[PDB]
């Protein structure tokens, strides 16, 4: 059962995107064949539209991925469902700037106090155990199911609350929910892996194991979840023209080895 | 078309609300016929002129970077030592940082060299290379990192606040503290008319409810 949304705020950041778009860079994405990842760390990737090799930023092109069907999917979300238990409280204590209650206590009442909002428009359940007074007790429930098969890393969760109070405008409601949309799309997008030196003979062999790990895991996710979702509904805005670079022409590479 | 309800309540909250007086030099007492949700409201002087002030100086800011009016003092004797990623990273951001009156060449190991620089960085930077240089990366990995979305200037009233996210760290920095120290402090004697101007201001702030770092700007009290 899909609810109609007919919010103002929502109609106008769906003229935006549908303006923006670039209708030969979109054909790129459409048509894809995904080759691989050629860096963990930049977050970039090989794909072959054509006779023509084409690298991509991932990391730019799931962002946009992830706000296009955040605004498509908007008030219709499925939620992912979270022994283990998560405080918001207990997630800004990462952080050395909210040094005091006050600054802290700030962030989770901006959220809370928008927590039917929230609930309704972005299935990003807030449940308190006792009185609307204690802040402490905030607890996250559920977040949006963009993507079927797919689970954002909670790595960037700590700084998804953090930037949901601090970077995001409560007080304008095409500013807000433009904000919500930005913050799910970057805790949506998969994590960068930082550059680890194998052949270290310093590092230990447990340092060295997760990092190849971790390459494993973004490798299996692009091949297997995020590509053949951006093959399938990618709209490339004309922003992004400068993460789409051609790095071979294929034809010309085959004259170098035709007579053998 | 629709809206949502929760959005004007807080908007019409300090717009029911009178004066009372200054408390313990430190506060303004204020009060609030259908009072269902919203009586008494003890409101943080110092972060109540803080908040009028920042606005001022974010308005300031952005109407000089969206019409194109934003100086950029020229710089002599800058160029800083970058690694070849970050040489990449700046070579890219370049239009960018231009917009920020950051002006730069990159030369090839790599040097970025700074031709041109805002009134406020430069004063900040104080010849320090080192702190310029940390500053600009800051923003170069925000943009990188989608933590900052670049300036658009594709739509040109002049609504500061939804331009204020494009604003680089180090210039809310530099705006918050200018902000904090043109305020009025505790101990601080107001007048009842000096009271009732401030709460007045506030009221036709965008943010009435925080101080210039993230900390609330009033409490109720009854
Ligand atoms: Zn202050």
């Amino acid at each position: 059962e899909r609810v109609n949304v007919n919010l103002t705020s929502i109609k106008k950041l769906r003229e935006k995107v549908d303006d923006s778009i670039h209708r030969e860079l979109t054909d790129i994405f459409a048509n894809l064949n995904y080759v691989g990842v050629v860096d963990e760390e930049r977050r970039l990737a090989a794909i072959q539209h054509d006779l023509k090799l084409f690298l991509i930023d991932y990391g730019s092109v799931c962002y946009e991925l992830f706000y296009q069907i955040g605004l498509t999917d908007f008030a219709n979300f499925g939620k992912i469902n979270l022994s283990d238990d998560i405080v918001l409280y207990n997630l800004l204590s990462e952080f050395d700037e909210l040094n005091d209650d006050a600054s802290k206590e700030k962030i989770i009442s901006k959220i809370w106090d928008m927590s039917s909002m929230l609930n309704e428009y972005y299935s990003i359940e807030l449940v308190n155990d006792g009185l609307d007074n204690d802040l402490k007790s905030v607890k996250l429930k559920s977040l949006p199911l963009l993507l079927k098969g797919y689970i954002p890393s909670l790595v960037k969760l700590p700084f998804f609350i953090y930037r949901l109070g601090k970077e995001v405008d409560w007080e304008d409601e095409q500013e807000c929910l433009d904000g919500i949309l930005r913050e799910i799309a970057l805790l949506y997008i998969p994590d960068m892996v930082p550059k680890v030196d194998t052949s270290d003979a310093s590092l230990s062999e447990d340092e060295k194991a997760q990092f190849i790990n971790r390459k494993e895991h973004i490798s299996s996710l692009l091949e297997h979840v995020l590509f053949p979702c951006i093959k399938r509904r990618f709209l490339a805005p004309r922003h992004i023209l400068k993460d789409v670079v051609e790095i071979a022409n294929l034809p010309d590479l085959y004259k170098v080895f035709e007579r053998c | 078309g629709k809206t949502i309800t929760d959005f004007s309540i807080s908007r019409s909250v300090l717009a029911k609300y009178e004066v009372i007086n200054q408390v313990d030099k430190k506060f303004i007492l204020i009060r609030c016929q259908s009072i269902h949700n919203c009586l008494l409201v003890l409101v943080d002087q110092h972060a109540c002129d803080e908040r009028i002030r920042l606005e001022e100086l974010f308005y300031s800011l952005l109407t000089e970077v969206v019409t194109g009016t934003f100086v950029a003092r020229d710089l002599k004797d800058c160029c800083i030592e970058v690694d070849r990623t970050e040489a990449d990273l700046f070579k890219h951001y370049q239009s960018e940082f231009k917009k920020w009156g950051i002006g730069y060449e990159t030369i090839e190991t790599s040097l970025l060299e700074i031709k041109t620089l805002p009134e406020m960085l430069t004063s900040k930077y104080n010849g320090d290379k080192d702190y310029l240089k940390m500053v600009l990366l800051q923003h170069a990995h925000d943009l990188k990192d989608f933590k900052k979305l670049p300036m658009d200037l594709s739509h040109f009233k002049l609504y500061w606040w939804k331009y204020s996210s494009c604003v680089p760290t180090v210039f809310h920095e530099i705006l918050n503290s200018k902000a904090c120290r043109s305020a009025v402090m505790f101990g601080d004697e107001l007048t009842r008319q000096e009271c009732i101007i401030l709460i007045s201001k506030l009221s036709r702030c965008h943010n009435p409810f925080e101080c210039a770092h993230g900390r609330p700007s009033m409490v109720p009290i009854a």
